[PDB]
């Protein structure tokens, strides 16, 4: 169990995705979208 | 009682009143207390224990 991905029928569109961020976390997450959504201001766990 | 009154209070001391200020004695802790008015045995019991509040932004 490695993968199946070739390079005639499916890309790895997807799996390239996944090295570009750098939120691991969910809680990274959802303070990027948080500074995205409401700019400048400090982002917090409740809010 | 605390161990210092009004008059020699100085920069990084405590300033919790301790009893009434139109009685006989009235002083304040006076300990190291730095980088805020109050001192840790009350900052815990003037500001509002377990902050926790949120809202939109
Ligand atoms: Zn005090």
């Amino acid at each position: 169990d490695v993968l199946d991905i070739d390079h005639v029928t499916v890309g790895a569109y997807m799996r390239n995705t996944l090295r570009v961020d750098k939120n691991a976390i969910r809680e990274d997450a959802l303070f990027d979208i948080y500074r995205v959504m409401r700019p400048g201001e400090p982002p917090t766990v409740e809010a | 009682p605390g161990s210092a009154t009004v008059l020699t209070l100085g920069a990084h001391m405590c300033k919790w009143p301790i009893g009434d200020p139109s009685s006989e004695g009235f002083t304040f802790c006076g300990r190291r207390s730095s980088e805020g008015p109050y001192c840790v045995e009350h900052a815990r019991v003037a500001y509002q224990p377990q902050q926790t509040k949120k809202k939109s932004g």
